[PDB]
């Protein structure tokens, strides 16, 4: 029951955020490191040897 | 032939003191090498992680 003025409205603030997720992924680093921006892995040393 | 044994012994004697010298100025060069190395071994241990 919606006319198409209201379906684009809601396409645009989909985009919207998903360009705000695209983003979030882009942006959060730790220590020059991005976490969410790759495949890698991480090791943590805590043992003595 | 005794005089000439006694002063010898005292000789032997000094010369032993004068060993244990060395040697402990030795052992406090090494006990700074082995701090060194222990220092060197923690920053490595920090450094292995990624």
């Amino acid at each position: 029951t919606n006319s198409d003025s209201d379906l684009d409205s809601i396409q645009d603030e989909i985009k919207s955020r998903l360009d705000e997720i695209d983003r979030v992924s882009g942006q959060t680093q730790f220590n020059g490191v991005n976490v969410l921006a790759k495949d890698g892995s991480m090791k943590i040393q805590v043992g003595a040897n | 032939r005794f005089t000439s044994n006694i002063k010898g012994l005292t000789q032997a004697a000094r010369n032993a003191n004068d060993g244990i010298s060395v040697a402990q100025t030795t052992e406090g060069a090494l006990s700074e090498i082995n701090n060194n190395l222990q220092r060197i071994r923690e920053l490595t241990v920090q450094a292995s992680t990624g």
